[PDB]
DNA sequence: GGGGCGGGTTTTCCTCGA
C-alpha cells in the first residue's frame, strides 16, 4: 500500500510536470529536506492540475493497453499526452505525508518515479512528431 | 538391547591429540575419499578415536557405583584401568590365580564380585588358563558426516607463547571445528550374567541380587556420554558442543540403526525396524527421536525434548 | 547347496591385524565372515568346551563357504592397520548346505560386527536362493584360491596369506593357505578377473569361485 | 560446582595478537560452521584464545592472595606462570625434586602449601618421577553467537602514522567488533584438596585450616573474569563493553549450561537442571540470572541486578 | 532471463550517460554503490544526462543492420559519434530494477560491469578509426 | 571463438598487470571459484586500464613483428611494454561471463595464459636492460 | 615429467624466500600443509616477501655455460639460488597437483631447504 | 526560452627486537 501511494504521488507530480512543462516542482520534491518543502510541492502540484481541470485540459480516462486502465488525459501547448494511473486521494496526500514525517526518502522515491513517467511519454511524443 | 544414533556439532576444539613433531601438537586425521564431476578427491578429515569414549564412561561409572556402594576394584578406583590382567594387578586385588580349565568360571565370577568394571566394561587375562569377557557397551569412532558434496570440517594451526623477564617459549596447537555423528550399543539383558559354560558356583546369587542395581548404574552412565564429558585439553581449550539429531531404540532382538551420515536416516531405521521384527519374531520396539535440525521423522515415534527424559524413559 | 547375499553398510571401515610393527590385511578372511554369522547363535558365550580344550564358540561353523567383496572406496592407512571406507557397502555371499533356508536367512540378519568392536555393520537387505554348479569360463569379483588357473591379464591380482579355521583354537597357528585378490592397492576398489576353475556356483550371475 | 555462561557485547576491540605481516598486526581468527536455512556454512571469524583469561584470573587470584596474607611463590610474586615445570624453577623457589613414586605426595604437598596458583590452577612437573595436577577452573575460547544466517561480527584495518620532523614510521592496526559469548566451570569442592593417590603426610592439617580461606580467594578471583579485566593493547585501544546475559548454577553434581548461541538459553538450562537434579539423586541446585536484554527467562528464578551481589551470594 | 534484460537496459543508459558525458563518475558511484540511494542518485542523474542529449538532438534512438535491424542509440559527444546497440530501460525496467536493488545491491555492480564493458569497446573502435584514418 | 575470447582476456589481464605491477588480480581470477571473483576481477582490471587509458600510457596500436599486428603498448614506472592481441570487448566480456557460469575452468585458462604473457615480457625487458 | 621440472621451480621460490626473509617459518608451513589452502596462502606470502625484495631490489635474476639464476641480498650477506622462479603457470599446475596431492608440497619443501642449507653452509 | 568556461592534487615514511 505504500508503494500504490507513492505511485500515485509520482503520477500527480508527472500530470503536473507535463502540464506546465515546468520541472521545478518536482526538482523541489527530490530535493526535499524538510516536510515543508514536500507539502508546499504537494499544494503547488495540485493547483496546476486544479487549473488544468477547470480548463478541461486535464480529464480522467480509461485506455485499453486489452482491459481498460485507469488515465490521466493532459492537453498542454498544443501536446497530448497520456498518464496511465490514478491521481492520489486526500487520504493518500495525509498517508504520504506521515511517511514523509518518518522520512524524507520517499519524497525522492516519488520524485524519481515522476520524472520516468514524464520522460518516457515526452520521449514517445517527440518519436511519433519526427516519424 | 539399546541401541542409538548421535549427531553432534562441535566448535573450536582439539580432544583427541597425536604423536608430536618439533614443537608442534597434531589432530588425528583419517582420509577421505569424495566424487565429483571431474572425478576423485582425496581428503584429510578430522576424527576421535573411540578408546577416549570408553575411558570416559568407565570413569564415569566409577563415579556413579561408588556412590551406591557397588563393589569397585583397588585400581580402578584409582582412574588407571589396567584391569586384572596380569599377576602383578591380582596381587594387590588379592585374587587367586585360575587353577586350570575346569576352574576358569569359578575365577571369573570371583573377579566378576572384586570389580563392576570388570564385569561391564570386560577384561582379559594372560596366562596359561586365559579368561574372556566382552565388553557390554560398544562404541564407534567419531567421523563428521559424509553429506552432499562438501565436507563440514576445518583443521587450522594456532601459535601460542609464554612470557618470560630473561629471554633465552613457542609451541603451536591444531584446532578443528566440525559436525561429528557417532552411534552406540548396550546390552542391559546381559549385564551380571557369566559368559562361560559349566556347572553353577557358590556366590551367583549375589549377582542375581545385584543385578537391577549394575543394569541402572550402567544406564545412567551412558549421560556423561550423551552429555559431553569426553576426550582432554578441557583446561584451556574448552569445546562448545550441541546436540542436533538423537535416535535410541530398544528391542528384545538384535538391531541397530543407520548411521547418521543422511540427511534422512530417521525414516530408514524406523520401516528396517518394523522389518525386521517382522522376520525375527519380536514383542518389543520402542523408538525415541529427538529432532532439532528440522529433518524428516516419520510416524509412530514419541518425541522428547531433553537426554534426561530419554534416559528416565530407558531406566523405566 | 542353497545361497544367500547380505548387503552391509559400515561405518568407518574394518581393521584385522596380521598374525606374527602391527600391518593389517586388506580385506577380511573368511575366518572372521564364518564367526560373524555364527554371533547370531551363540551370542552371549565365549569358551564352549570342544571336547579336549577351550578354543572358541566358533569351532563347529567351521563348513560354511563365505565369500565378500567391496562396492565402494576407500584407503589402507598405518598410523596398527586400518582400512577407511566410511558410508561404504559390503557385499557377502553365504554358501553351505548344512541347514535350511531359515536357519541361514535368520542367521544372516544378526551380523553385528566384522573385526574388532568399532568395525560396526548395520545390514539392508538379504536374499535366499538355490545354487546351481559348473565349470565353464566365468568372471568373477570375488577373492578366491592360489592354485585357480587365470586366464586374462595379470594387472590387479595381489597375494595374502590366510589361515584355515585350526587357528580358532588358542595357543595354536593356523594353517598358512595363499590367496588371490582382484584389488587395486590405492585407491581401494574391486576389478572383475576372468578364470576357468573348476567349481563355481551361480548366484545370480555374479559368479563365485571356490576351486 | 559452579558453572555459568555469560554474553558480552564489544565494539572497536584488539585484545588478543598473531603472528604481524609486513607494517601489519592482525587479530586472531577461528573457522566456524554455522547453520542457515540453505544447510550448512563455514565461515572465518575473529575469537580471543582462553590463555589470556586464565593469564587474568591467575594475576588477580595472586593479588588477593596476596592481600589477604595467604602464601604466593616467589616466581608466581611476579606476574610470570612459568610454576613449577622446570628445574630452575625448583632451585629458584628452593624445593628438592621427588626421588620415586611414594614420595611424588609429598612434592605435590610441598608445592601446595607455598603457592596457591599451583593448587587452584594445576601444575606439571615432568621428570623420572612426572606430577600432574589439573586446572580447578576451566575456560574456552571466546566465540560471537552464531544466531541466525549472519554473524553479527566484522574486522578491519585502520592506518597509522608516527610523527618525526626528518623523515628518512607507518603502521596498522586490525580491530573487531562482535557480540562475544563465553563459558566457565569451576570446581570449589576440590580446591585445597591432594590429587596424588597415597598414604598421608604431615602438612595436610595446614591445607585443612586454609581449606575456607583458598576456597573464598579462588570464588573472589571470578569477579575480574566478570567485568571485563583482561586482554592487551588496553593502554591506547581500550574497549567498551556491556554485559547482556548471564547464567550461574551451582549443583553438586556434574552439570554444563546451553551454550549462550540461541536467544532461549535461559529456559532450556533450567528445566535441564531440574530433570538432571531429578534423575541423577542430587542434593542441591540453584540457579542465578542476570538480564538486561528482556529475553525470556521463565518462573521461580532468582533475578539479580549486578555482578558484585552474585559474587557476594556465591560467598554466602 | 528478464532480470538479465534488465541489467543489460540499466548497463545501456549507464554507457550512454557516459560516451554522452565523457565522465566515468556516474558508472563509478553505480559500481561502487553500497545503498539504493546511491544507486537511485545515479539513475535519475545520467537519465537528467540523456534527457540534455535528447533535447539538443545529439542523443537519438534508430535502427541498425549489423541482416536484421537491430534497436540502437546514437550518441553525438565533442564531434565523436557512438552507437550503442540496444534499449534503453523503461520505467518499469528502472523499478523493477529499483527492487532487484532493494534485495541485493549486486546487481548495480554487474550493470556497472556491462556498461563500462559497452563504452570500453565502443571508444577502442573509434579510436582505431581515427588512427587508420 | 571460445580460445579466441579466452586470448583477449588473458590480454586484458596482462595488460592490467604489466601496467599496476601487482599480481593480485590475476592471483584472485585462477583461483575464482565463483563467477562473483571472476566478475569483480574483470571490473577491476578495466578499471586500471581506465587509468592508464586516461593518463595515456595504455594505448591501441599496430606492431610489424612482416605483417602489421594489433598490440597495446603500456607505460609503467618509466618501463615500455607491448602486449600483442587486441583486448576483449563488451560481447567477449559477455561471452565469458556465460563460459564462466557453465564452468570456472574458463579464469583458471586465461589467469594461466596472463602470467604467461606478462612473464615473457617482464623477461625480455630485464635482459634488454643488463645488456 | 614436467611435473618435477615445477616442483624444482616451486622449490626456488622458497628457498629465495627463505633467504631473503632469513625465516623458515613458510617452508615448514608448506612441508606441513595438509589443505590446499595452507598451500596456497604459502605461495601468495613468499610470493609477497619476493615482490618486495624486487621493489628493492634485493632480488633480482641473472646468470651465472650460463645457468639462470636468483641474486638475493640479505643484511649484508650475498646469496644466488641456480635456477629459474616459478611462472603463473607453474603456480596453476602446481596447485592443481596440491588439489591431486599435498605430497607435491612436502616434496618442494623438501627441495627448498635443501638448497637454502646448502646456500647458507658455503 | 531548458546556459557557457578554467580546474578531478602535489613529499614523506612501507617495522625494529627476544
Amino acid at each position: 500500500e505504500k508503494e500504490n501511494i507513492i505511485g500515485r504521488i509520482a503520477n500527480l507530480l508527472a500530470v503536473g510536470f507535463l502540464y506546465s512543462e515546468s520541472p521545478t516542482l518536482v526538482d523541489r520534491f527530490a530535493n526535499a529536506l524538510s516536510k515543508e518543502a514536500v507539502t508546499k510541492v504537494l499544494y503547488d502540484v495540485q493547483r496546476i492540475v486544479q487549473m488544468g481541470i477547470d480548463r478541461s485540459e486535464i480529464a480522467t480516462t480509461t485506455i485499453t493497453i486489452g482491459k481498460d486502465y485507469p488515465a490521466v488525459n493532459v492537453n498542454s501547448s498544443g501536446a497530448k499526452y497520456t498518464v496511465v494511473g490514478y491521481l492520489p486521494t486526500s487520504q493518500d496526500i495525509e498517508d504520504f505525508l506521515r511517511m514523509i514525517e518518518e522520512d524524507v526518502y520517499y519524497a525522492r522515491k516519488a520524485g524519481a518515479l515522476a520524472m520516468s513517467i514524464a520522460n518516457r511519454i515526452k520521449l514517445g511524443s517527440k518519436q511519433s512528431k519526427s516519424e | 538391547m539399546i541401541s542409538g544414533s548421535v549427531r553432534f556439532l562441535v566448535n573450536l576444539e582439539s580432544l583427541n591429540g597425536v604423536e608430536s613433531i618439533g614443537n608442534l601438537t597434531k589432530h588425528r586425521t583419517a582420509p577421505v575419499v569424495l566424487k565429483t564431476s571431474t572425478g576423485y578427491l582425496v581428503r584429510y578429515v578430522p576424527v576421535i578415536s573411540g578408546e577416549a569414549l570408553a575411558h570416559a564412561y568407565q570413569a564415569s561409572l566409577v563415579d556413579i557405583a561408588k556412590k551406591e556402594g557397588l563393589p569397585v576394584g583397588s585400581l580402578s578406583s584409582q582412574y588407571e584401568f589396567i584391569k586384572f590382567s596380569t599377576d602383578e594387578a591380582l596381587k594387590i586385588e588379592g585374587i587367586k590365580e585360575p587353577k586350570d580349565y575346569n576352574d576358569a568360571r569359578r575365577f571369573e565370577v570371583e573377579v566378576m564380585l572384586k570389580d563392576v568394571i570388570a564385569d561391564v566394561g570386560g577384561f582379559m587375562y594372560a596366562g596359561g588358563a586365559p579368561v574372556r569377557r566382552t565388553s557390554r557397551i560398544k562404541l564407534g569412532y567419531m567421523i563428521p558426516a559424509l553429506r552432499g558434496d562438501e565436507i563440514p570440517a576445518q583443521l587450522e594451526a594456532q601459535f601460542h607463547v609464554r612470557f618470560s623477564n630473561k629471554p633465552v617459549a613457542i609451541f603451536n596447537v591444531e584446532v578443528s571445528s566440525a559436525l561429528y555423528t557417532f552411534s552406540f550399543e548396550l546390552d542391559e539383558d546381559l549385564i551380571a550374567v557369566p559368559s562361560t559354560f559349566g556347572e553353577k558356583v557358590k556366590g551367583e546369587e549375589e549377582l542375581e541380587r545385584q543385578k537391577a542395581k549394575r543394569v541402572k548404574s550402567a544406564i545412567k552412565a551412558l549421560y556423561s556420554l550423551l552429555s559431553g564429558n569426553f576426550g582432554g585439553k578441557r583446561s584451556r581449550f574448552l569445546p562448545s558442543m550441541k546436540l542436533m539429531s538423537l535416535v535410541v531404540t530398544k528391542t528384545d532382538f538384535p538391531f541397530m540403526p543407520e548411521p547418521a551420515h543422511d540427511d534422512d536416516y530417521i525414516k530408514t531405521t524406523i520401516m528396517r525396524l518394523g522389518k525386521a521384527k517382522g522376520v525375527l519374531n519380536g514383542n518389543l520396539a520402542k523408538a525415541y527421536v529427538i529432532n532439532n535440525e528440522g529433518i524428516e521423522v516419520g510416524e509412530g515415534v514419541t518425541v522428547l525434548s531433553t537426554v534426561e527424559d530419554l534416559v528416565v524413559k530407558l531406566e523405566e | 547347496m542353497i545361497y544367500s547375499k547380505v548387503f552391509l553398510k559400515l561405518h568407518w571401515g574394518f581393521s584385522v591385524v596380521k598374525p606374527l610393527a602391527k600391518p593389517g590385511f586388506y580385506l577380511p578372511p573368511p575366518t572372521t565372515l564364518i564367526g560373524a554369522l555364527s554371533y547370531g547363535k551363540f551370542r552371549g558365550v565365549d569358551n564352549i568346551n570342544l571336547g579336549n580344550v577351550y578354543g572358541s564358540p566358533a569351532y563347529n561353523f567351521r563348513n560354511i563357504m563365505a565369500t565378500a567383496r567391496l562396492e565402494s572406496e576407500g584407503v589402507y592407512t598405518e598410523d596398527t592397520g586400518k582400512v577407511y571406507i566410511p558410508n561404504g557397502r559390503l557385499v557377502v555371499v553365504y554358501v553351505t548346505d548344512s541347514i535350511s533356508k531359515e536357519e541361514l536367512e535368520k542367521l544372516c540378519w544378526s551380523i553385528t560386527r566384522i573385526g574388532c568392536k568399532e568395525c560396526l555393520a548395520s545390514v539392508e537387505n538379504v536374499e535366499v536362493g538355490e545354487a546351481k554348479k559348473v565349470s565353464g569360463r566365468v568372471k568373477t569379483r570375488y577373492y578366491f584360491r592360489d592354485t585357480v588357473k587365470v586366464v586374462g591379464r595379470k594387472e590387479f591380482l595381489e597375494y595374502v596369506t590366510f589361515w584355515e579355521e585350526n587357528g580358532y583354537i588358542w595357543g595354536k597357528e593356523g594353517s598358512p593357505v595363499r590367496y588371490i585378490l582382484p584389488i587395486t592397492t590405492y585407491p581401494l576398489a574391486s576389478k572383475e578377473v576372468e578364470v576357468e576353475a573348476k567349481e563355481a556356483y551361480e548366484v545370480g550371475g555374479e559368479y563365485v569361485v571356490f576351486s
